[PDB]
RNA sequence: CUUCUUGGCGUAACGUUGUGUAGUUAAA
RNA sequence: UUCGUUGACUGUGUUUACCACGGGGAAUUAGAACAGAAUAUCAAGAAAAA
RNA sequence: GUUACUAAACAGGCCAGGCCGACAAGAAAAAAAAAAAAAAAAAAA
C-alpha cells in the first residue's frame, strides 16, 4: 500500500 | 491586654556597641572577609602555581579518603532507615499517629486568657559536653584563639541567654505600647 | 532463640506473665492479629572516649600549615578576641613564656541487655489496651530496671521489630504469639546506673559491646537487632 | 513570663504592581495554571524596613559564627541530609568510576549529582549562605549535630567543636539518631512547594483488639461487647452500602425557622484531594 | 439627589464579553481557530457567585492558550470536550483528521467524556482519533473545491461549488 | 571492612582517577583576564585560572571573581570518557 | 537518530486620521 | 549560585479565528515555507567472571 | 455528536486610564514544610 508523506517530502528542495 | 515580642536597646546594650563600634566593625567584616587579598586586577595571585598544586593533591586525597571511609556509615544508615520504616508500617493503626510524632512533639498551644512530659535535651548527651575535655587538651593554638572568638560572638549575639530564662516577662509589651514605635 | 519455659524460669509469676501469660495478667492485653503487642527497649552508652581519624587529622593540620605559609588564613584581631568576659581563657605562648560498669571500656559503645532467668535478652514489657507505648516503656524502665533510671528516649517510632509464634498448647489458649517492638535509648552520661527494684521480674544486668553481644543474646535476636545497632567493628 | 495572652502578629504587607486595580488577582488557583496565571510580585517592591543592626549586625555575626565554623561543616550537614532523604533503602555499593575498582561513592548523592549535572560552583554558594532565610536558618539548627540535637545548641559557646571534630563514627550517631528522631507525618500546608516531599509512613489496616482473661473458660476473650454482627461491620468498616440518611441532628431543635436545606453556595468547589496516610499492602 | 450611574443611557457598554465556546463537538476547525473566548478579569467574590462566565475552560490535546486565555486550536481536526472529575473543569481537545464526510457511525468519536487525569484524556484522544499522520487514511468523500473566498470580497461563498475545477487538498494533514 | 577503610593507602592509579579537572561548557573570552577558551577543552583545576581557584578551593565569597566562572563544569579525572582523557593526556599529566 | 528557548510584560493596551518630525527613490 | 542574554530582531509570502465598516486592535495559527543575524540547551559515558 | 452566548430601565452598586531595560523581559537552574521549641531580623528561590 501508499504511505502518506513525511515532512521532509514537502520542504521546497 | 494581648502582647507581642520585643527586645528594648537597654536589655541587649552589649551587642549595639559592638556594633556601633568603628574598630570592631571592621575586625569581624576582617573575619567575615578572610583574607582581604585584592582581586580585581590580573597581577593578584595569593599563592603559587606549586603550592595549589600540593594542596589539590591534599584535598584530593582526603576527599578519596572520606568517601572510602564514611561509606560503610551510610550503608548502614540506610539499612537501619529501611527496618525503621518497616516496623511502623508493621504497627497498629491505633499506635500509628504516636509513633510518627518525632521526639520534639508537644500538643499546640491555646492562647487562653503519649504526652508525658515537655521535651528536655539531656545537655550532658550534646557532643562537645561529652568530649569537651579530650578535644580542648588535643586543640591547637590557633584553633584556642577559634574557639576564643567563636565564644565572644556567641555572647554577642546572645547577651540575654540566661536573662530570657530568668525574667522572660521583660521581653513582650502590649500592642499599644509596641506598635506606636518607630523604626 | 529458645525462650521455652523451661530454659526461662520455674515457680515465678511476673517474669513468665510476659513470655507465657501462664499467670493471667491483672491488666488488659492487646493483640494485633492474635499477636500480642511489646515494646522492648535497647539503651546504649556511648565511648567515653574521642577518636578522631588520622585523614582528618592530616588535612586539617595540613590546611593549618598551607594557611600559615601563604599568609591566607583568618585575621582574629585582637579586638575581637580580648574583651574580658568570665569565659576568657585564651592568651598568646608568647605571654604564657612571660560487667555492670558504666566505666567498662571507654573507647567503645556499651548495650544494656538483660537477664530473664538463663536468657540474655533487652528489657522487655507488654502493652496494656489503650496505652501509648511511650508509657508502656517508662513503666517498663520503673518496674523493672530502676525506679530511678529514666533512659534519654530517641523518638516515637521503633527502629525494628520481630515476631515470635507460640506452640501449639500455648496458642490454645487464644493467644498466637507476641511481636515485639525496639526502641532505642541513650544512657544519660552521669547518671546512676540500674538498681533493680523488688520483685522486679529481672534476674541480673550486664552492659555487653557489639563484639559480646552474639556471645549472649541468641543469634536470631542479633539479627532482629543488629539492623538498628550502631555500626562498630 | 512563659505563659502570656500573645498577640496575633499583623500580617506582612505584600507588595504589589501598581496596576490592575480593577482585577482580582487573589484568585485561590495553584501556579502555574495554564488559565489563571498567577501575577507576580517584584521584589522590588516589596515593602523591606531600612537596614539597622537589628537586621544587619545580627546577620553579620551569624556570618562570623559560620566563618568560624567553617564552611565545611555547612556544605557537609547539606550533603548528608539531601543523601538520606533519599538513601532510605539499602543500595549497592557505588563507584564514581567505571574502571576504580577500589574507589567509594559515598552516597546516592553521587547518582542525584550526575543525573542532574549539579554545580559544583553552586553547593559552595549555597554554602556561602548569601539569602536572609539562609542565615535565619543557621542561625537556628547551624549547629553540626542539629539532626540529633535540633535547636539546643542555637546559643551553646563551645558549638564549634562538634563542626570542628564531629567526624566519622560520631556523623554516624548523628544520622541515627536523627532518622529516629525526625517526623514521620502528613504535612499540613497551603504554601506552594516544588520539591519531592519528606516520606509519610504508611499505616497498617487493622486495630489492635483488647483481650482479657475469664477463667470461667480458662481462655482469653475479647474486652469489647458482643453487638450484633451488622453493627460490628458498621463500627468496624463504615457506613455500608453505597448511600444513607445524613447523620442525625445532635442539637436541639431550633426555635426560629432555618432554610437549611439551601446548600453552602450555588456552585460548590472541586473536592480536595486526600493527603493523609495511604493503606499498607 | 440621585446619582446617575456613568452607565446609564445613553452611555452604556455596547460590547459585551460573549464569554464561552465558540466551536461545538464535531466541528471541524484548523489552526488559530479561537475554540473558546475567555478573559484575564476576575471578580471579586469568584467562589461565591453563579453564573457560567466565571468559571474558565482548559486546553487538551492540540489546543493553546491566549494571552487572554482563549482556547484556540493548533491542527486540522474535529472538536472533542472532555469532563475533568479531579479538577471539576471541561477541556477543549482537538482530534487531528483530514477533511472528509462526517458520518453517523462516527459521531461516538466526539463524546464529551468523563476522565481522572490529562494523561488518560491524551490516551482517550488517541483511543477514539481516527487515524495517525504517517499512516493516513482512505478519506470519505473529501473536498475537491478551492476553499471559500476571502471575507472581505464575499460573506456567502458557495461550499463545494461543482462549477469550479478540482484542486488538490494539500493542507488539512497539518 | 571499616579498619581497612580507615587504614586505606590510596594507589597512584586512584590517586590520578581523583585528579580534578575544568571540562568547559562553552567558548568565550574573559573580559578582565583576556583567556580564550572553547568548548569541550579540558584542563587542571591548579592552572586554569587562580581566580576561580580561590572560589573553588574557599578563599573568596564572590562567585563573580572569574568571569567566566559559570562557563566551568568540574569533574575528576576517573570520570572523563576514554576519549576526552586520551585526547587531553598531555595537558592533564601534572 | 532533523531541530530542548526565544521577536516583550501589561486583570486600563499606548488617541484613528490629519499637521509636524522622520524614513524611501542606481528606482518607483 | 551570588549563573547568561537582549528575539522588547531585520525582511519576502494577501492565507487565517471575529465581523455593518474602521482599530486582523480584549489583543487569533509554526500562514509549519524562504533570506540574514543572535541567544540559551547538546548527545554518549555499555559490559565488575570462576 | 452537542446546552453553551446573552445586564434593558436616571434599575441595585465599581473604576486607580497608572508600573517594568529588569532580584519586574528572561534561556538553564532553583524555589516556599505538621505540632512544639529557639530568635524577636515582617524573608522561598
Ligand atoms: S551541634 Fe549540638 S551537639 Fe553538636
Ligand atoms: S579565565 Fe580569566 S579570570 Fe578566570
Amino acid at each position: 500500500r501508499a504511505f502518506p508523506r513525511g515532512c521532509e517530502l514537502k520542504d521546497p528542495a | 491586654t494581648r502582647y507581642l515580642p520585643f527586645v528594648p536597646t537597654s536589655l541587649v546594650h552589649e551587642t549595639t556597641s559592638f556594633l556601633h563600634d568603628a574598630t570592631k566593625l571592621r575586625a569581624l567584616l576582617a573575619l567575615i572577609f578572610s583574607p582581604c587579598k585584592p582581586e580585581a586586577s590580573v597581577a593578584d595571585e595569593l599563592a603559587s602555581p606549586a603550592a595549589r598544586l600540593e594542596f589539590q593533591q591534599e584535598k584530593e586525597r582526603y576527599h578519596a579518603i572520606r568517601d572510602q571511609h564514611t561509606d560503610c556509615y551510610r550503608r548502614h544508615e540506610s539499612a537501619a532507615a529501611a527496618s525503621m520504616w518497616r516496623a511502623i508500617e508493621a504497627l497498629p493503626s491505633d499506635l500509628y499517629e504516636e509513633a510518627v510524632q518525632s521526639v520534639t512533639f508537644a500538643p499546640p498551644y491555646e492562647n487562653e486568657p503519649f504526652y508525658h512530659e515537655r521535651f528536655a535535651f539531656p545537655r550532658a548527651l550534646m557532643f562537645h559536653e561529652m568530649y569537651g575535655e579530650q578535644i580542648f587538651q588535643s586543640l591547637s593554638q590557633l584553633e584556642r584563639r577559634k574557639l576564643q572568638v567563636f565564644m565572644n560572638l556567641m555572647h554577642v549575639r546572645y547577651p540575654h541567654a540566661e536573662l530570657k530564662r530568668d525574667k522572660p516577662a521583660l521581653f513582650w509589651l502590649p500592642e499599644r505600647q509596641v506598635l506606636s514605635r518607630q523604626r | 532463640c529458645g525462650p521455652g519455659s523451661s530454659r526461662f524460669f520455674s515457680g515465678t509469676s511476673r517474669r513468665l506473665s510476659l513470655f507465657f501469660s501462664d499467670p493471667p495478667p491483672a491488666y488488659a492485653l492487646s493483640l494485633h492479629a492474635g499477636y500480642k503487642i511489646q515494646a522492648a527497649l535497647c539503651v546504649d552508652r556511648l565511648p567515653l572516649v574521642y577518636r578522631e581519624p588520622r585523614y582528618e587529622k592530616r588535612w586539617r593540620e595540613f590546611k593549618e600549615q598551607w594557611e600559615a605559609q601563604t599568609k591566607n588564613g583568618l585575621t582574629l584581631a585582637d579586638e575581637i578576641t580580648f574583651m574580658k568576659f568570665p569565659f576568657h581563657f585564651f592568651e598568646t605562648e608568647e605571654a604564657q613564656k612571660k560487667l555492670r560498669s558504666l566505666e567498662r571500656e571507654p573507647e567503645r559503645t556499651l548495650y544494656l541487655i538483660v537477664r530473664y532467668g538463663d536468657s540474655w535478652q533487652f528489657p522487655l514489657e507488654d502493652r496494656i489496651h489503650g496505652q501509648s507505648m511511650r508509657s508502656t516503656l517508662k513503666r517498663l524502665c520503673s518496674e523493672q530496671l530502676g525506679s530511678s533510671y529514666a533512659p534519654f528516649l530517641l523518638g516515637y517510632s521503633p527502629f525494628s521489630y520481630a515476631k515470635r509464634t507460640y506452640p501449639k498448647k500455648t496458642k490454645e489458649a487464644g493467644i498466637l504469639g507476641r511481636k515485639i517492638f525496639y526502641y532505642r535509648a541513650h544512657h544519660i552520661p552521669g547518671s546512676e546506673n540500674l538498681k533493680l527494684p523488688e520483685g522486679s521480674p529481672v534476674s541480673d544486668f550486664a552492659w555487653v559491646t557489639l563484639q559480646e553481644l552474639p556471645a549472649y543474646i541468641s543469634p536470631r535476636k542479633l539479627a532482629a537487632v543488629s539492623a538498628g545497632l550502631l555500626l562498630e567493628e | 513570663p512563659f505563659k502570656i495572652f500573645k498577640a496575633s502578629p499583623p500580617p506582612a504587607p505584600t507588595g504589589r504592581k501598581p496596576t490592575g486595580y480593577r482585577g482580582n488577582h487573589w484568585h485561590k488557583k495553584v501556579l502555574y495554571d495554564p488559565v489563571y496565571p498567577t501575577t507576580k510580585v517584584p521584589a522590588a517592591l516589596v515593602p523591606r524596613y531600612p537596614i539597622d543592626w537589628r537586621n544587619g549586625g545580627r546577620a553579620l555575626l551569624i556570618a562570623a559564627l559560620s566563618k568560624l565554623e567553617g564552611a565545611s561543616a555547612l556544605q557537609r550537614r547539606i550533603f548528608l541530609r539531601e543523601n538520606s532523604r533519599e538513601s532510605q533503602v539499602p543500595q549497592t555499593p557505588l563507584s564514581p568510576f567505571q574502571t576504580g575498582s577500589s574507589a567509594s561513592g559515598g552516597g546516592a548523592y553521587l547518582v542525584s549529582s550526575l543525573g542532574r549535572k549539579r554545580s559544583y560552583v553552586g553547593r559552595i554558594a549555597v554554602s556561602l549562605m548569601p539569602r536572609h532565610r539562609q542565615i535565619a536558618d543557621y542561625q537556628r539548627v547551624g549547629g553540626f549535630c542539629s539532626p540529633r540535637c535540633f535547636s539546643e545548641c542555637s546559643k551553646e559557646l563551645r558549638r564549634c567543636l562538634c563542626a570542628w571534630r564531629c567526624t566519622g563514627f560520631h556523623e554516624h550517631v548523628v544520622q541515627m539518631d536523627g532518622m529516629l528522631g525526625e517526623y514521620k507525618g502528613e504535612v499540613k500546608t497551603e504554601k506552594p512547594l516544588f520539591s519531592v516531599l519528606r516520606r509519610q509512613a504508611r499505616r497498617n489496616a487493622d486495630p489492635s483488639e483488647g483481650v482479657a482473661f475469664c477463667a470461667e473458660s480458662a481462655k482469653f476473650k475479647s474486652v469489647r461487647r458482643a453487638q450484633h454482627p451488622a453493627f460490628e461491620a458498621f463500627d468496624r468498616q463504615g457506613p455500608d452500602g453505597p448511600s444513607q440518611k445524613p447523620a442525625p441532628r445532635k442539637e436541639p431543635p431550633l426555635p426560629f425557622y432555618s432554610a437549611s436545606h439551601v446548600p453552602n453556595v450555588p456552585r460548590p468547589p472541586p473536592p480536595q484531594p486526600y493527603t493523609g496516610p495511604l493503606k499498607v499492602r | 439627589s440621585y446619582r446617575r450611574p456613568s452607565r446609564a443611557s445613553p452611555t452604556g457598554q455596547a460590547r459585551k464579553p460573549h464569554v464561552g465556546v465558540r466551536r461545538l463537538a464535531a466541528e471541524y476547525v484548523w489552526p488559530g481557530v479561537v475554540l473558546v473566548k475567555q478573559r484575564k478579569v476576575i471578580a471579586f467574590n469568584v467562589e461565591t457567585k453563579r453564573r457560567n462566565r466565571h468559571f474558565k475552560l482548559y486546553p487538551g490535546e492540540n489546543v493553546k492558550v491566549s494571552k487572554v486565555t482563549n482556547l484556540v486550536a493548533l491542527c486540522h481536526g474535529r472538536v472533542k470536550f472532555t469532563h475533568d472529575v479531579s479538577r471539576d473543569v471541561l477541556v477543549v481537545n482537538v482530534l487531528p483528521e483530514r477533511r472528509e464526510e462526517l458520518l453517523r457511525e462516527d459521531l461516538w468519536r466526539y463524546r464529551t467524556e468523563h476522565v481522572r487525569s490529562m494523561e488518560e484524556n491524551r490516551h482517550i484522544c488517541f483511543l477514539r482519533r481516527k487515524a495517525v499522520r504517517m499512516f493516513g487514511k482512505e478519506l470519505v468523500n473529501p473536498p475537491t473545491k478551492p476553499p471559500l473566498r476571502p471575507f472581505y470580497f464575499t460573506k456567502y461563498d458557495s461550499w463545494e461549488n461543482p462549477a469550479l475545477p478540482d484542486v488538490p487538498q494539500l493542507d488539512d494533514d497539518m | 571492612s571499616l579498619a581497612a577503610a580507615e587504614q586505606w593507602e590510596p594507589s597512584p592509579l586512584t590517586l590520578k582517577q581523583h585528579q580534578q579537572v575544568v571540562v568547559w561548557k562553552k567558548d568565550r573570552t574573559c573580559i578582565l583576564c583576556k583567556k580564550e577558551v572553547q568548548g569541550g577543552n579540558v584542563e587542571k583545576v591548579e592552572t586554569a585560572c587562580e581566580k576561580a581557584w580561590r572560589f573553588l578551593s574557599g578563599y573568596s565569597r564572590s562567585a563573580h571573581v572569574c568571569p567566566i566562572l559559570p562557563q566551568m563544569r568540574i569533574l575528576r579525572y576517573g570520570e572523563l570518557p576514554l576519549r576526552d582523557r586520551a585526547k587531553f593526556d598531555a595537558k592533564l599529566r601534572r
